[PDB]
Parts: structure tokens; C-alpha cells; sequence
RNA sequence: GGGGGCUGCUCCUAGUACGAGAGGACCGGAGUGGACGCAUCACUGGUGUUCGGGUUGUCAGCCAUGGCACUGCCCGGUAGCUAAAUGCGGAGAGAUAAGUGCUGAAAGCAUCUAAGCACGAAACUUGCCCCGAGAUGAGUUCUCCCGAAGGAACGUUGAAGACGACGACGUUGAUAGGCCGGGUGUGUAAGCGCAGCAAUGCGUUGAGCUAACCGGUACUAAUGAACCGAGGUCUUGACCA
RNA sequence: UAUCGACGGCGGUGUUUGGCACCUCGAUGUCGGCUCAUCACAUCCUGGGGCUGAAGUAGGUCCCAAGGGUAUGGCUGUUC
RNA sequence: CGACACAGGUGGUCAGGUAGAGAAUACCAGGCGCUUGAGAGAACUCGGGUGAAGGAACUAGGCAAAAUGGUGCCGUAACU
């Protein structure tokens, strides 16, 4: 995942697709991986209620195409890319429910509230 | 006999009741004829041969001792016909692996890891690699930056780069001795051992097991 | 045996490799890995062709299980975390061992079909 | 590089041909004279080309006149030079080196058919 | 003689010390990440005019099976090498500056100084890895040798190699090939039966063909003979007889 | 006199500009960029310290020190 | 003809020899082999093929390359 990339949304906030812009604390030539919080600007969504289409917010990458290897030696790959929108309230999703599975290292050590709302875990 | 030495044959494995299945590196440990033993001293930190013990020389074995008591003695190698040995010289120099080697015993095996010419920063001193799209930019094994501040257009000697190698000594500790068997008097070491096949590797009672 | 397969019958001992996998065959796998609080019960997942696996250390293959976002991944059978498998749909054809497709083309008449 | 594969002294094509011919030479006349990487690979052009041409049958000689374009030395490979090698496996037609000849300095034996 | 390790996050310590509250640390001990450095691939993944298949034109009468466009084109693709792969990369010890002190005068007080002295910097030296007898204190050891010790030339192949080398073997041989077997790659054969009007659809065949690995096995392939070829220098330092 | 700091006075550097024009004037391919090698420091930090309008935290200023690290991107050919 | 046994230039007739829309590839007839050699599986340069994921982010400009691309049916906008 790099800047100007189009990924899908995982929460029911009204947004459909998202376009990456920048990554927080990542001075590298094009990049944004699973677990990294990035500044974004949704493209397709509901242009009313609360100006969705056009606004810039933050999000957390959950699924990507690139394959990641695990301690056992097996690599896993997904179809496309997805992310979850978060508000000002320190690492808190703006949506109600989440869609799609999540990683393990993203539970215990880092987020404990995201796992509680996660339906699947690989 | 601070330890013995053999030639790496290859890597196999032996499933033992106790413990669990684990790869084993076969090492040829055979007849040697140590005529003398060269002892080195640690002057500051520069190896230097104190003396050499022949078939009969109490004038050299004495200095060898004491210096050891002073803990100033360095690694010990002795003029050998095939492979090394220590207290083996005093006897006659003629000995077999059966005399020194038991199984299930822990030993420290050191050796020079395996000419490859010039290599890329990565394949070289383990440098990582361009993860992320960095790899997509087909810039796989490249630091991407020879050095900061284009001016000087110089690369800090530090700023590790590419170069020559092959043609590094490593002493892996805690290497359990599975067993001594094969067509010839060999040794079965648990796991892997530094260096390629045919390379000379030494054995030594595990300093700490 | 030879000094190449003489040191491979132990680790991952050739546990009677289930007749199938074979072509379209979709045998539901198993599991027993913890990853979390070690109390993991059984599990289930559909498969497909995309067969794979050699002599000594063979492996299932590209699972290609529809359920969920999609699929992929697979543990080599046998494995420390392995148990017996079972059957499913009876054969089909094309060329099992290397059967691409099935991916980038998975619908009704499209999947479970050559 | 890699292990010792074939040996294309010239290019790709010049390297099936050359085998055919210099294959029928060691059956039309029990004497031939090439070079070093000479008929050593032509020792192969013949046997195969013998065996599969051993016992007379339908799907045997049909392989003979396929590598060797000639009716003369494809018939004399049977009913002669077989049966003539009845109870003999291999050794069909070997040959030992010989001093290099004039012109192009290239040592050469003389195939022959024992 | 050549060289590097820099930085960040998290846990324990604290929601404690400090503070009205808000707010909010530290020393130290650990785990890990990013980045930059010698190798190795078993695992995951990328390559292939080896190979298998489909198919157009044309020739062998058709069929079968093949030649040609120096893989006809198209589809797939094994080994090695590789990478988005994997294993490894200290601590510690020593010395000054700024500075902190001791003892102590010149000024019988005082004073880190003026003599002397105790400590004190990621950097420096070392550790560690690599190169290295042309390392100009230009090495060490053993044996052989001053008319015969030893050595160069050749032949068969590489764990080798960019033309002048290196390494292994040379019948006290398995080094290479053949054969067989082992370990692998493809996918249903020839023929015939009944198939069928035919393409080719069936049955007999879950049948053949093929290999740039390994083992067994000398069966085959590693002579003969020539030749480069110095001969224990001189003076003296001690011992043996 | 934490910090800021006029008037006036005394200097160092020579990266700027001005001046002179002593030298070249019997010809050493431009600008910018790129690629690649070495050197320097008027240290932006890391390290050790002083002061504070220094409670703590976070900062401001200053000293020793360059060992390492001091490294990148979007628009514009463009150097502000 | 071009200073040369110079891959340059130079008019007419044979455009029904055999497979396709055709004077497009393959192949009789006829003609020819008059466009310097030998031995290991480097770097570099000239032509070219294939490359995962993104894909013009390169560039003065998509230059280059590629894509579409036969035939039949359906259907076909602004403008004129």
C-alpha cells in the first residue's frame, strides 16, 4: 500500500472506498502496512448528513494484498485491501460494526477494544 | 586433549526415543600423528607462540603450564599429521577418535563459515532488504543510500557497503553429541555446524551446558 | 534407503497420506494449533485442486476455500498440528498438481468446475 | 554456470541434426571419423536407435526410420546387427580415441560396430 | 592495513515521586520494531528453444508417427540461481578533556596545582571479523638433500577457473560413459475388439515415454618414455672426538 | 548581565558587493541535474555540563565536543 | 554509374506455377550455397524475448513499446 491507493472500508460509517494519503511516523518511499495508522480521504460514500465524501480522517489498515510470513513459515495473502476509520478519541472506530478477519499481534499487545469488536481471527 | 577435530561430511539426522527428531551433521573424526603442540600467549591482545612441545621436551611443557595458571595462554594448536590433539603429543602423537570420543556429551564446535567474490549489501553482512513497495520498485538488495549529504560525495567508511569475502570464524556453543557412527570413525552433531563440507571443525567440552 | 530419503521418514513421518487430495476433491482439513489460549477445538474448511506435495515432506495445497474474504494458505501434512482427514465430492479432471484458475474466477458454474 | 549438460559445439540447430547422419554412417559403413565431442554423443544417436529396434515389431522400426532418414540402413539394422547382438546388453558400438588427423587439428577415433 | 552501529516502541518501576488541581517523571533490568551491515535456502516465492499439450501451412498417399519457420505460434512448466525467504552480527576491559575532588605551598590563613594524587566523555585503544612474509626487527617448524634427494613436462576430470593457474584422479582406480536399480517429470500408449458415419468420443491402460541427480557395477576409457636438473661458497662465533 | 540589548569603541574572516586593474589574454567546452570518490566546519542532535522568568513535564539560552548520525518527499527547469 | 568483385543508384516484358479477398507465408520449375576460421556454459556493448505487485510515479512530450486489430449479426452520439 502506497499513497494515492484505493482500498475498501470495513466499518458501517457510510463510506465505501478510501484513498491513502500519508502514514504516521513512516519516512519511506511509498508504504502503509497492516496495523499502521494513515491519514486518508474517502472517495465513494454518502455526500450528506455529515459531509463524508471529501473529508480527511485517520484509519487503521487491517487487510492487504502483500503476503506476510508467520513464525511457522507459512505466508498469507488477501484479495484486495481494507481499513477502518478512527476518530479523535484515541484509537476508536467511528463505525458500529466491523467486517472481515484480523491478525493476532493486533490484539493482545496493541489494541484490546478492536479485538472485542472483531468477528473473525486468523 | 582440550578437544578433537574432524571434517564436515554433510547433514543427516537420527530419531532418538528420548528428546525428539532433529537433524544431525555427520563429521569425519579419525588416525592422527601430533608430533608437537604450539602454544600461544596473549600479549595484550596479539597472539604469539610461546614454545613448542616435541616428542620429549619438559623445558617447553613447563612454560606452557603456569602461563595457563596465569590464564595468559591462548588457543592451542599442535603440529599435526591429519588433525590436532593436546595431551596426545606426550604419548606418541598416534591416536584415534575412539580414544577421546562420549555421546550425549555437550561440545563447542567452531569453524570458518563457507571464495564468493563480491556480493550485494544484503547477501553480504546480513543487510535486510527493501520491504514494502520498496521491493516493488525492484530495488531489492540495495541500501538506496551510499551515504548522507551528497556533499561530500563520499561514503563514510562506516556506512557499510559491498565488498569481498569467503576464502568468518564462529564458535557455536551447546552442541549435543548424538553418537559416533558411520562407515568410518565419525561424529553425529545435533543441529548444524559452521563451514562447508570438507571444512576443518574443532570440538571442545562445552564451557557451560 | 538412500542418504536423501533415509533421513526424512522420521520428522513428519509419512503418515498414510490420505488417498486424496486429488483433482477437484475438496477434503475438509483439520487443526489443533493454539495461537491463542491452547484449548482450540476442531475446525473446518473447504478446498479444491491446486494439488501439491512431494515424497518426504509433502503438503496439502492451495486450499482455495470460498468462505470468508477468500482463502489460500495451508499447513504441510503431516504436521505437529495434524489429525486424520475425510472425503467429499468424488473426483473430476483437468490436470491435478497444477490447476490454476479456480482463482480470479469463482462463481457457481465457474467454481467446482474446470 | 551449471552441471555438465549437453554440448552445442556450434549453435542451437547445428547442434537433432548432425546426430541424424553420423548415426546412419555407423550402420552403412562400420567405420566413421569425426572429432572429440565427435560421435561421443553420436554413440547415443545409436542406442537409442537400437533397442526399440531390438525385437522386430510394428511400433519399433517405426521409430528407427524417424531419427534415421534412410531405408537402406534401417533394414540392415534388423535381420542383421540385430539379430547379431542377441544376448548382449549395451556395448552396441563403442570406440576408442585416435591421433588427430591433418587439416583441422581434431583427434578422432572410428566408431565401428562390435 | 580495512570495519557502525544509529534510532524508536512496549513491559516491569508509576497513573507513583512532585503537585491544590490539572498534569505527570527517573535511574535500572528486559522483549521487539525500523534501518545498515558476512552467508545460506531446508521452508515460502520468482525463473526454464529439458519436457508435455493444443494448433495453422506444407511434405512423407491417408491413419499413426514425424521434418521444416535454427522452440511456427500459443499454453503450462522441474532442477539450480535467486527473493517479497531463512539462520548469525556482544558484553567487557584500559586511557584523557570539560568537570568534580584529595593532599598542599608560593602569601605561617585560604586554595583542585604551581610538584604530587583519586576519579571522570557515544568518541579513542582493545576485544571481534577480513587481508597479510616484500610485515625491511623481510617469520616458524619438521623432514629430505650437495651425483643423485627432489622437481618440471603428460594423460583423464573438477567441490576450480575470465587467455599465463588452482583442486582431484591416473589400475594399490569408480574419475567419466554404458547397463541396472533408486530417486524424479508428464498422463493414458501400440494394436485390436466392439467403439463411431466422423472429429476422434469408448474399453482394454490409474497405461507409455523421458531426465542436466544418486547408488551398484570397472564392462568400456586413465601408456610409454623423456627431461628441467643445483651440488654441501667464503671469513668466524662452541660443542663433540 | 535567565533572556533581549541601543549609542559608542576595538577587531577577525573574506562566502557578498564595491574598488584597483598587478597576472592570464599564442583559447583549461556552458548552466542545472545526475552518477561516483575525498576533505572541512561557524554541532541542528546523540554524550557530558552551566543558567533560567528551572516545581514536575515540556522548553528557552549557553559551554565542551563533530564519533556516529545529520538522511526524504509533492508543484516548478527554475537557484528566493 | 558511384575512384574498389562499394549491403547505394539503374528502363521494359514474364503479376494466372500450387493452397487466400489479393501480383501477402510454405512449396515445384529454374538458379544458388561468392557476403574468412578454431577451443570454456565471465564483466561490458549491439538487436530481442519474458518478467511477479503497482503501473507514467520516468519524460519537454507515453518518445519507445503495447494494446485494439479478420468476418457476420445487433446497435451507433454531438455536429453537418
Amino acid at each position: 500500500i502506497q499513497e494515492q491507493t484505493m482500498l475498501n472500508v470495513a466499518d458501517n460509517s457510510g463510506a465505501r472506498r478510501v484513498m491513502c494519503i500519508k502514514v504516521l511516523g513512516g519516512s519511506h518511499r511509498r508504504y502503509a502496512g497492516v496495523g499502521d495508522i494513515i491519514k486518508i480521504t474517502i472517495k465513494e460514500a454518502i455526500p450528506r448528513g455529515k459531509v463524508k465524501k471529501g473529508d480527511v480522517l485517520k484509519a487503521v489498515v487491517v487487510r492487504t494484498k502483500k503476503g506476510v510470513r508467520r513464525p511457522d513459515g507459512s505466508v498469507i495473502r488477501f484479495d484486495g485491501n481494507a481499513c477502518v476509520l478512527l476518530n479523535n478519541n484515541s484509537e476508536q472506530p467511528i463505525g458500529t460494526r466491523i467486517f472481515g478477519p484480523v491478525t493476532r499481534e493486533l490484539r493482545s499487545e496493541k489494541f484490546m477494544k478492536i479485538i472485542s469488536l472483531a468477528p473473525e481471527v486468523l | 586433549m582440550i578437544g578433537l577435530v574432524g571434517k564436515k561430511v554433510g547433514m543427516t539426522r537420527i530419531f532418538t526415543e528420548d528428546g525428539v527428531s532433529i537433524p544431525v551433521t555427520v563429521i569425519e573424526v579419525e588416525a592422527n600423528r601430533v608430533t608437537q603442540v604450539k602454544d600461544l600467549a596473549n600479549d595484550g591482545y596479539r597472539a604469539i607462540q610461546v614454545t613448542t612441545g616435541a616428542k620429549k621436551a619438559n623445558r617447553v611443557t613447563k612454560p606452557e603450564a603456569g602461563h595457563f595458571a596465569k590464564a595468559g595462554v591462548e588457543a592451542g594448536r599442535g603440529l599435526w599429521e591429519f588433525r590436532l590433539a593436546e595431551g596426545e603429543e606426550f604419548t606418541v602423537g598416534q591416536s584415534i577418535s575412539v580414544e577421546l570420543f562420549a555421546d550425549v556429551k555437550k561440545v563447542d564446535v567452531t569453524g570458518t563459515s563457507k571464495g564468493k567474490g563480491f556480493a550485494g549489501t544484503v547477501k553480504r553482512w546480513n543487510f535486510r532488504t527493501q520491504d514494502a513497495t520498496h521491493g516493488n520498485s525492484l530495488s531489492h538488495r540495495v541500501p538506496g543510500s551510499i551515504g548522507q549529504n551528497q556533499t561530500p560525495g563520499k561514503v563514510f567508511k562506516g556506512k557499510k557497503m559491498a565488498g569481498q569475502m569467503g576464502n568468518e570464524r564462529v564458535t557455536v556453543q551447546s552442541l549435543d553429541v548424538v553418537r559416533v557412527d558411520a562407515e568410518r570413525n565419525l561424529l553425529l552433531v545435533k543441529g548444524a555446524v559452521p563451514g562447508a563440507t570438507g571444512s576443518d571443525l574443532i570440538v571442545k567440552p562445552a564451557v557451560k551446558a | 534407503s538412500n542418504i536423501i530419503k533415509q533421513l526424512e521418514q522420521e520428522q513428519m513421518k509419512q503418515d498414510v497420506p490420505s488417498f486424496r487430495p486429488g483433482d477437484t476433491v475438496e477434503v475438509k482439513v483439520w487443526v489443533v494449533e493454539g495461537s491463542k489460549k491452547r484449548l482450540q477445538a476442531f475446525e473446518g474448511v473447504v478446498i479444491a485442486i491446486r494439488n501439491r506435495g512431494l515424497h518426504s515432506a509433502f503438503t496439502v495445497r492451495k486450499i482455495s476455500n470460498g468462505e470468508g474474504v477468500e482463502r489460500v494458505f495451508q499447513t504441510h501434512s503431516p504436521v505437529v498440528d495434524s489429525i486424520s482427514v475425510k472425503r467429499r465430492g468424488a473426483v473430476r479432471k483437468a490436470k491435478l498438481y497444477y490447476l490454476r484458475e479456480r482463482t480470479g474466477k469463482a462463481a457457481r458454474i465457474k467454481e467446482r468446475l474446470n | 554456470h551449471r552441471k555438465s549438460g549437453r554440448q552445442l559445439n556450434r549453435n542451437s540447430s547445428h547442434r537433432q541434426a548432425m546426430f541424424r547422419n553420423m548415426a546412419g554412417s555407423l550402420v552403412r559403413h562400420e567405420i566413421i571419423k569425426t572429432t572429440l565431442p565427435k560421435a561421443k554423443e553420436l554413440r547415443r544417436v545409436v542406442e537409442p536407435l537400437i533397442t526399440l529396434a531390438k525385437t522386430d515389431s510394428v511400433a519399433n522400426r517405426r521409430l528407427a526410420f524417424a531419427r534415421t532418414r534412410d531405408n537402406e540402413i534401417v533394414a540392415k539394422l534388423f535381420n542383421e546387427l540385430g539379430p547379431r547382438f542377441a544376448s548382449r546388453a549395451g556395448g552396441y558400438t563403442r570406440i576408442l580415441k585416435c591421433g588427430f588427423r591433418a587439416g583441422d587439428n581434431a583427434p578422432m577415433a572410428y566408431i565401428e560396430l562390435v
